[PDB]
């Protein structure tokens, strides 16, 4: 659907559709790629829809080499970005700098792996700085810790609030597993994504095209290693 | 509050919602009173 | 292992249930 | 998007049907059973008269 | 008080109206 | 010392005696 | 011959000759029960965790991912999910379903929808053997505080997540959450009944040593008392006015009951009723009724608050309540 | 009576209990090959087949179930050292699982 | 109604023989059940 | 998952149909008592 | 009056002694509808009496009161309570009706015939007779079916309701285009009970509400008509008993459906209970909850967006498991939750968060923040709050007693079902006294069952 047939829309039709979890696909508008008009944008309504999510698992072999693997995915229809805030500015010869600001800007996604393996992470492109030309965009967002410092583990401990111990353990309550109670790390990593506009609908301020980014998966508060992601699909904003 | 040409009633309208409670114990009476046949 | 050990205790359980009722003792009248 | 839905959840459709041979599906098991119950109604007796019920 | 009173004097003369009903027509008559 | 061992010593008795003394008792009973 | 393929189904379904009673409610009662049971067995066995709290942590309650008996339980569904309809078809894979707490939905809907047809059939039985109905009122109590736990308290309160768990420990987390935010304890429908559970074990085993105490001496001491009783035998094995007129001396004589058929009823509807308060006090609890609330309600002069055993009730109360859910609220009140 | 070793010879005369003892026998057989295929699933290790392979691990029946054909799992692992993109039914879990709901049935039958 | 009901039976010395044998295989075999 | 679906919708509309055409199949005649 | 031993009921079953008494038992119904009406009427006037014009309709413990008010008698824009007085007319014509209805239910209890069959063979039934059963049956059709014609009328032509969906804020609307569509009107009947759908629980414009009048008033005036003149066919010969404890046992398992419904209508449903005047639901408290604290958050220098909760999904906005923006916390489980001051504030595509930076009106932030310290929560005793809360305010929701008296009322007479279907099929069949002692029946049956 359209940005202007998602519009007329009421609520009552659009609920449990699925249609509130996808971006406007650009129907008119062309592939020229030039037409778009040269200076800055503030840009709004810039929304991210996934299609696939693949992580760099590590081989369940021996001498098995680490590729991206299909998954499939848990948490329901909760994971396309929407409706984000930001800077788009575009040169004179065709160099792109895409920005966002605000706006949904993160989904936390659980994805199982062939194997019954449930790598969750949450899908962001939160404070992206992006440059280049419309074929690629390349740029890097940060991912945040996917628990906050406050979340509490089984056992009650966590990084803001908690023990800091094994509490029902009196006697090991501090012992040489302390990777997991005295230390609860919520540094946020990093991860870089590559924007490609492929359609441009001028007379309405409107383009979209594909993304590809790649980013850290969840690192249980600083308890496991934290996997490789890699997450392709469309995109779609209103340059206006 | 009531209407200010009732507002001297409103002594007897805090007693009459609990009055139906009274006619299921006035069948109490009523059987006490034939004794319960 | 022990989780072999609580699944032969639940269908031992439920195996007594499946005797008793298909191959109870019957109750003789009179 | 990621994955397929059938995309009823909170949709509201008449019996939960939304591939019409879910509707043929309710009306042709209880069509068929309709039929069974009524060329098996002559083993159930004529209550044709009035008063020809369980009453008291 | 007497608008607290008063809820008083109502609910006697009613919480009697009941059983003097019953007792009335248990001296006089008895048809209950 | 094995957990299989010190268990199949136990039930290559028990469940071999056991088996024994439902038959005798069964029989002088008799 | 004259009769159909129909009319020999039903003299089958409502056949008295059948091991186990059909009737008309075992053709639901018989594939619904068989299948929740068959799921719970699965479940309990071999369901990957589950994201009860919808707060995407997964909670384990399978023997085969670190479970034993006491602890395992079929997690109730996502809180995600809420009130809504969750069945397989609607999941995109059979994963996704077991990862957002469908098998719960699954037996609990399976479950209770045999229940009502198990309360149906006690009743369906009674009218073909030519019995009175009422053993379908009576099992109509443990049925309604089922309704209460696994549907009438997800209603009131917006999702099955807050319905009970299908395990031994889950059961005991439904219950102290449920008395931190509710004060069941405090609750007179509650009181009533444990008053019916208590009472009904107190008079099970008053009506059951009365009787056990009055048996007619018909058998000798090198065998049980039980074999005095013959099955179908139409004389009555002990005697009524001899455990009458010793309850009667044990508080006072108009106490007991002569009738030993008031006193069965009596028997009956002591338990019944109590708990048909309980199963609705769980059903107000629902709606956020809650118990008595008598915190700081004895203060002396100079306005100042004198602590009851209520206040330290409330202390047990707030202890739970801060503890309960503990990632899921971001926001003060737990309204949900 | 009869002696110890002589209890199962009140067959011999009807046929009737001859289906029921063969058939209580077939549930024990095909129940053994379901649980020991379970117990072989939950305890091999199919992460090297070039040097640790299934004849090396104790592994009795699942070189029988690999001989006609049954090479995946429901864990994605394979024998030949890949992913099952597609398990499908005859798993070896599903061949494990075929055995015991057979086993089921067969005791059923028994007791008919 | 099965005419082919039969009793097994195990006199005392029947008893004795089995108890042996099986302690005896356990007094035997378990040395190398150990190891 | 649809073909799931209607083969619950065949399977609980078969035992639904059952339960209802069973009470309109004469239920009150079905008593030992008789009149 | 009548004893145990001329009829075989004691004293505590006495009511059914007068079954085969038609004149007993109507006067026992007419001074019964003379109860309802009178407690109609006297906890209608306790409640105009104890009306406070400074609080709030829900706050005052007033449950009658919201219903006058629905109707649109007395109200002004926005919920506010214009004058009182026609709450007033409302309990006295109830309150004065109750007297006629209690003249003729002690007359016909005690002076009127016993048996009104031989006398007046209008009124006169038999309760096998199901002609005369399906008579009665179409008389009080067409009453119930003329009683919803009231609200069509009142709602079309005698000033209108209250739509508390209505463009400027909620006051008296006169419903100008109710739906008589069918596919609209049977769509809620068939429609799943459960999150999203709620069965007849989610009407939500008042245009349903009295366009589904329409038709329940036209099926009954034709489905009385009906009654009147035919009798059950053979098939319903059939299933039925067709005894008096029979009729009262089909109403019962009738009637505590409606318990149940009623039990869910009020909890649930913002619109036919306006929350300005039973305050806010279970969802719109909760709900309530979550706005607030995204509108004191955001003034405070905070994106509510990007604002990452303890878990990761979202302290403030979060997304709908069918993927439509909505509030975070534990309250995503009521996140298909609409309300009058929610429902400004969002699009298509879930809440409209450009929507929700800008457009935030602040009289969506007063109703918003009244609802949150007015949650349907509170004690048996009126505290208001959660278990854990001290006796500061003194409220329990409207909502939480409409629908905790209203279980425990459906439950009872679904109890009340299963007692008289048992025993009607029972008595009806003979062995309602007991096992007949000669021809007991299981020992005419083969054993090993
Ligand atoms: C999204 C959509 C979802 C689906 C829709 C859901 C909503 C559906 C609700 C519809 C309303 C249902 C109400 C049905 C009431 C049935 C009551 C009944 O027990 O009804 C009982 C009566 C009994 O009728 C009487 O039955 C008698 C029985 O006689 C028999 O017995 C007699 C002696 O008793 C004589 O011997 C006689 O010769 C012998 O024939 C007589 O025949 C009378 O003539 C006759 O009037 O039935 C009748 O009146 C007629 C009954 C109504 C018609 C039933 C139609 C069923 C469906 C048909 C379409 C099937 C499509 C198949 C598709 C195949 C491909 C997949
Ligand atoms: C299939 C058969 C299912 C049987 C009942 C299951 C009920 C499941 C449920 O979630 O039912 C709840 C529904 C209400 O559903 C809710 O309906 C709501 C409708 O409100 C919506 O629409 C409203 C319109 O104003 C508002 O705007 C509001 O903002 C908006 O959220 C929402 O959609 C909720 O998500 C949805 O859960 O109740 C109803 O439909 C009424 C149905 C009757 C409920 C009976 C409950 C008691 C059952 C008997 C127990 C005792 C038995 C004793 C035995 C001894
Ligand atoms: C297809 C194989 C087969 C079948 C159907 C039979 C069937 C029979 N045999 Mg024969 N028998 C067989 C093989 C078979 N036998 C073999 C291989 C031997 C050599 C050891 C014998 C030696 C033999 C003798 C010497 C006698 C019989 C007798 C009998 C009869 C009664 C058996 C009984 O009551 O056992 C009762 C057994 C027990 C109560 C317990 C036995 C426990 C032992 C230790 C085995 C443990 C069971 C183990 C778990 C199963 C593994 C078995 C393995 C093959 C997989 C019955 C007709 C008797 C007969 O003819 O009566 C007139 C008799 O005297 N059999
Ligand atoms: C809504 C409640 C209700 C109603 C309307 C009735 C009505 C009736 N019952 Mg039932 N009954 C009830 C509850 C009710 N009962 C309860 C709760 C019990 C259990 C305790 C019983 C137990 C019971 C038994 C055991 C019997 C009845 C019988 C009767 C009938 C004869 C009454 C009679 O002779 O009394 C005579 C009694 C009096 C005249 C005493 C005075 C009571 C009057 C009516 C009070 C009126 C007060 C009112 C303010 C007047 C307003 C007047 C108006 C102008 C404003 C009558 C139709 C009898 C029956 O079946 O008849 C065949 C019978 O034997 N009842
Ligand atoms: C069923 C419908 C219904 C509903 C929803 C309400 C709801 C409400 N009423 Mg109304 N009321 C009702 C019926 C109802 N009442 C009836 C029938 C009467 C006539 C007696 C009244 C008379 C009335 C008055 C006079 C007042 C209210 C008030 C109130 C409010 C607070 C009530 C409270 O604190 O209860 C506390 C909770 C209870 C009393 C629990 C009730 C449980 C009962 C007693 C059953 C107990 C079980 C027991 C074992 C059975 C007893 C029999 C056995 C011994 C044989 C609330 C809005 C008050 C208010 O806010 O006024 C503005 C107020 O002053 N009501
Ligand atoms: C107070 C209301 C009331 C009552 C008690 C009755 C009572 C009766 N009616 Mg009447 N009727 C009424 C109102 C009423 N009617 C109205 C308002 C209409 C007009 C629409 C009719 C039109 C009508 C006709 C045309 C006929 C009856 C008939 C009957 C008899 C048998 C009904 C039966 O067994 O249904 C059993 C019901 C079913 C087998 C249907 C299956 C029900 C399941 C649950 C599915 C329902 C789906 C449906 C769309 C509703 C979905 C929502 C639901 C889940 C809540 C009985 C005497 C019959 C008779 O003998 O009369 C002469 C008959 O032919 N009625
Ligand atoms: C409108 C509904 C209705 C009608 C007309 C009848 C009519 C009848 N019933 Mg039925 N009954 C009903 C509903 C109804 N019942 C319900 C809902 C239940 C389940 C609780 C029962 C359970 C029931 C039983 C168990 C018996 C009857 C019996 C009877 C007969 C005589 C009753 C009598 O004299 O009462 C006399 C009244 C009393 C003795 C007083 C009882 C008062 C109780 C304690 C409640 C007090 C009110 C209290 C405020 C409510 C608290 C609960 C609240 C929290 C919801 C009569 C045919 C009897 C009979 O003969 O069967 C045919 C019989 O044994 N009924
Ligand atoms: C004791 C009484 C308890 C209180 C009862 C109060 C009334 C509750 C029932 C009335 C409301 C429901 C009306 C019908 C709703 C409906 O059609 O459901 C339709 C739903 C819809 O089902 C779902 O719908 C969704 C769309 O909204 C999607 O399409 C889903 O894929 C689909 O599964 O089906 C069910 O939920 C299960 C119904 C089958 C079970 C019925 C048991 C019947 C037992 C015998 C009855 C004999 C008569
Ligand atoms: C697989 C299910 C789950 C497994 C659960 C494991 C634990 C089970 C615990 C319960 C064990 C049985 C208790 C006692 C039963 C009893 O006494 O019945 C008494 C009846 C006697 O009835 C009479 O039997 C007569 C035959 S005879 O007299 O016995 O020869 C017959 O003629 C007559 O009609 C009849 O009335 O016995 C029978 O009918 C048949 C003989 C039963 C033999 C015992 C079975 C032992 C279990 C083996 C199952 C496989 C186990 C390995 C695989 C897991
Ligand atoms: C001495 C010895 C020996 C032998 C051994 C043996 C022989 C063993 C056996 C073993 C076995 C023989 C085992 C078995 C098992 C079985 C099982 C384990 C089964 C199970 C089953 C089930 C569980 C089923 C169930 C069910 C039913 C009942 C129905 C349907 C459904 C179901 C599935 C649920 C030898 C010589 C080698 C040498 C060494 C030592
Ligand atoms: O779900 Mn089970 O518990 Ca009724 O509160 Mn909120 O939500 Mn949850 O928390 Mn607290
Ligand atoms: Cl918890
Ligand atoms: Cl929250
Ligand atoms: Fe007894």
């Amino acid at each position: 659907l359209t940005f202007d047939e998602i519009q007329g829309l009421t609520y009552l039709q659009v609920k449990g559709s699925g249609i509130a979890n996808t971006c406007p696909v650009l129907e008119s508008g062309t592939t020229n790629l030039k037409e778009l008009k040269a200076g800055s944008y503030k840009l709004e309504n810039f929304c991210i829809e996934p299609t696939s999510f693949t992580v760099k698992e590590e081989s369940q072999f021996k001498g098995g080499e680490t590729e991206f693997v299909k998954t499939k995915l848990m948490t329901r229809l909760t994971y396309t970005l929407d409706a984000m805030s930001g800077s788009f500015k575009v040169g004179s010869d065709g160099s792109a700098e895409l920005k966002e600001d605000d706006g949904i800007d993160y989904a936390a996604t659980t994805v199982q792996l062939p194997g019954g393996e449930r790598v969750a992470f949450l899908f962001t492109i939160k404070q992206f700085d992006g440059k280049g030309t419309l074929d690629g965009i390349k740029g890097d967002f940060l991912v945040p810790s996917y628990r906050g410092s406050s979340f509490l583990d089984p056992k009650g401990r966590g990084g803001s609030t908690g023990y800091d111990n094994a509490v029902a353990l009196p006697a090991r309550a501090d012992a040489e597993e302390l990777l997991k109670e005295n230390v609860k790390i919520t540094k946020a990593l990093k991860g870089s994504a590559v924007f490609s506009v492929a359609k441009v609908d001028p007379v309405t301020g409107e383009i979209a095209g594909v993304f590809e980014s790649i980013q850290p998966s969840d690192t249980d508060l600083g308890a496991k290693p934290p996997k490789d992601i890699k997450v392709t699909g469309l995109w779609y904003a209103q340059l206006k | 509050k009531l209407p200010e040409a009732y507002a001297p009633f409103a002594p007897i309208v805090d007693v009459l919602p609990v009055i139906p409670v009274f006619f299921i114990l006035l069948a109490f009476v009523w059987q006490a009173a034939v004794s319960f046949r | 292992m022990e989780a072999l050990v609580y699944t032969f205790l639940l269908v031992g359980t439920l195996g007594i249930i499946f005797f008793s009722i298909f191959f109870r003792d019957p109750p003789r009248m009179i | 998007l990621v994955d397929e839905r059938m995309n009823g959840d909170g949709t509201g459709r008449p019996f939960g049907v939304n591939d019409p041979v879910l509707g043929w599906v309710l009306l042709g098991v209880f069509g068929t059973m309709w039929a069974i119950w009524f060329i098996g109604q002559k083993d159930l007796g004529d209550f044709e008269d009035a008063d020809d019920g369980l009453k008291l | 008080n007497i608008e607290l009173a008063l809820t008083l004097v109502s609910l006697v003369l009613v919480v009697s109206a009941g059983p003097l009903v019953v007792v009335l027509l248990s001296a006089r008559g008895g048809n209950l | 010392v094995n957990i299989y061992g010190l268990t199949a010593t136990a039930l290559f008795i028990i469940i071999p005696t056991s088996f024994l003394l439902i038959l005798y008792v069964k029989t002088a009973s008799t | 011959e004259n009769s159909s393929l129909w009319a020999r189904f039903c003299e089958w379904i409502t056949s008295t000759e059948n091991r186990l009673y059909i009737g008309w409610f075992g053709v639901i009662m018989i594939p619904c029960l068989l299948t929740a049971t068959s799921v719970f067995i699965i479940a309990f066995i071999a369901a990957p965790p589950v994201d009860i709290d919808g707060i995407r942590e997964p909670v384990s309650g399978s023997l085969l991912y670190g479970n034993n008996i006491i602890t395992g339980a079929v997690i109730p569904t996502s809180n995600a999910i809420g009130l809504h309809f969750y069945p397989i078809w609607e999941a995109a894979s059979l994963d996704e379903w077991l990862y957002n707490g469908g098998p719960y939905q699954l037996i609990v809907c399976h479950f209770l929808l045999g229940v009502y047809c198990y309360m149906g059939r006690e009743w369906e039985l009674s009218f073909r053997l030519g019995m009175r109905p009422w053993i379908a009122v009576a099992y109509s109590a443990p049925v309604a505080a089922a309704s209460a736990v696994f549907l009438v308290y997800p209603i009131g309160q917006g999702s099955f997540s807050d319905g009970m768990p299908l395990g031994i420990s889950g059961t005991f987390n439904f219950m102290i959450v449920f008395q931190a935010e509710h004060n069941i304890l405090m609750h007179p429908f509650h009181m009533l009944g444990v008053a019916g559970v208590f009472g009904g074990s107190l008079f099970s085993a008053m009506h059951g040593s009365l009787v056990t105490s009055s048996l007619i001496r018909e058998t000798t001491e090198n065998e049980s008392a039980n074999e005095g009783y013959r099955f179908g035998q139409e004389e009555e094995t002990y005697n009524i006015v001899a455990a009458h007129g010793y309850f009667g001396r044990l508080i006072f004589q108009y106490a007991s009951f002569n009738n030993s058929r008031s006193l069965h009823f009596f028997l009956a509807a002591w338990p019944v009723i109590g708990i048909w308060f309980t199963a609705l006090g769980l059903s107000t609890m629902a709606f956020n009724l809650n118990g008595f609330n008598f915190n700081q309600s004895v203060v002396d002069s100079q306005g100042r608050v004198l602590n009851t055993w209520a206040d330290i009730i409330n202390r047990a109360n707030l202890g739970m309540e801060v503890m309960h859910e503990r990632n899921a609220h971001n926001f003060p009140l737990d309204l949900a | 009576g009869l002696p110890w070793y002589r209890v199962h010879t009140v067959v011999i005369n009807d046929p009737g209990r001859l289906i029921s003892v063969h058939l209580m026998h077939t549930a024990l057989v095909s129940g053994w090959a379901g649980s020991m295929a379970l117990f072989e699933i939950s305890v091999f290790d199919p992460s090297d087949p070039v040097l640790n392979p299934m004849w090396r691990q104790g592994m009795f029946v699942l070189p029988f179930m690999t001989r006609l054909g049954i090479t995946q799992s429901w864990g994605g692992w394979t024998i030949s050292g890949e992913t099952a993109t597609n398990p499908g039914i005859w798993s070896y879990e599903g061949v494990a699982a075929a055995h015991i709901i057979l086993s089921g049935a067969l005791f059923l039958a028994s007791v008919w | 109604p099965n005419p082919n009901k039969q009793v097994v039976e195990l006199n005392r010395t029947s008893l004795y023989w089995g108890l042996l044998l099986i302690f005896v295989l356990a007094v035997l075999f378990s040395s190398y059940i150990f190891n | 998952m649809l073909t799931l679906k209607i083969f619950v919708y065949t399977v609980v509309t078969f035992f639904v149909c059952l339960f209802i055409f069973g009470f309109l199949s004469n239920d009150p005649a079905r008593n030992p008592g008789k009149n | 009056g009548r004893d145990q031993e001329t009829t075989g009921f004691a004293w505590w079953s006495g009511n059914a002694r007068l079954i085969n008494l038609s004149g007993k038992l109507l006067g026992a119904h007419v001074a019964h509808a003379g109860l309802i009406v009178f407690w109609a009427g006297a906890m209608n006037l306790f409640e105009v009496s104890h009306f406070v014009p400074e609080k709030p309709m829900y706050e005052q413990g007033l449950i009658l009161l919201p219903h006058i008010a629905t109707l649109g008698y007395g109200v002004g824009p926005g919920g506010e309570i214009i004058d009182t007085f026609p709450y007033f007319v409302s309990g006295v014509l109830h309150l004065i009706s109750s007297a006629v209805l209690g003249f003729g239910g002690v007359y016909h209890s005690l002076i009127g015939p016993e048996t009104l069959e031989e006398s007046y063979p209008f009124f006169g039934y038999v309760w096998k007779d199901k002609n005369k059963m399906t008579n009665i049956l179409g008389y009080h059709l067409i009453m119930l079916g003329l009683g919803a014609w009231l609200l069509v009328w009142k709602a079309m032509y005698f000033g209108g309701v209250y739509d508390t969906w209505a463009p400027g804020g909620g006051d008296v609307r006169v419903i100008t285009n109710p739906t008589t569509n069918a596919a609209v009107i049977f769509g809620y009947l068939v429609k799943s009970p459960f999150g999203g759908d709620g069965w007849i629980c989610s009407v939500d414009n008042m245009e349903d509400i009295i366009g589904g009048h329409i038709w329940i008033g036209t099926l009954e005036i034709l489905g009385g008509i009906w009654h009147i003149y035919t009798t059950p066919w053979p098939w319903a010969r059939r299933a039925f008993v067709w005894s008096g404890e029979a009729y009262l046992s089909y109403s019962l398992g009738a009637i505590g459906v409606m318990g149940f419904i009623a039990c869910c209508m009020s909890w649930f449903n913002n619109t036919a209970y306006p929350s300005e005047f039973y305050g806010p639901t279970g969802p719109e408290a909760s709900q309530s909850q979550a706005f607030t604290f995204l509108v004191r958050d955001q003034r405070l220098g905070a994106n509510v967006a990007s604002a990452q909760g303890p878990t990761g999904l979202g302290k403030y906005l979060m997304r709908s498991p069918t993927g439509e923006i909505i509030f975070g916390g534990e309250t995503m489980r009521f996140w298909d939750f609409r309300g009058p001051w929610l429902e400004p504030l969002r699009g298509p595509n879930g809440l409209d968060l450009n929507k929700l930076k800008n457009d935030i009106q602040p009289w969506q932030e007063r109703r918003a923040a009244e609802y949150m310290t007015h949650a349907p929560l509170g004690s048996l005793n009126s505290v208001g709050g959660v278990a854990t809360e001290i006796n500061a305010v003194n409220f329990v929701s409207p909502r939480s007693w409409l629908a905790c008296s209203h279980f425990c009322l459906g439950f009872f007479f679904f109890i009340g079902h299963l007692w008289h279907a048992g025993r009607a099929r029972a008595a009806a069949a003979g062995f309602e006294k007991g096992i007949d002692r000669f021809d007991e029946p299981v020992l005419s049956m083969r054993p090993l069952d």
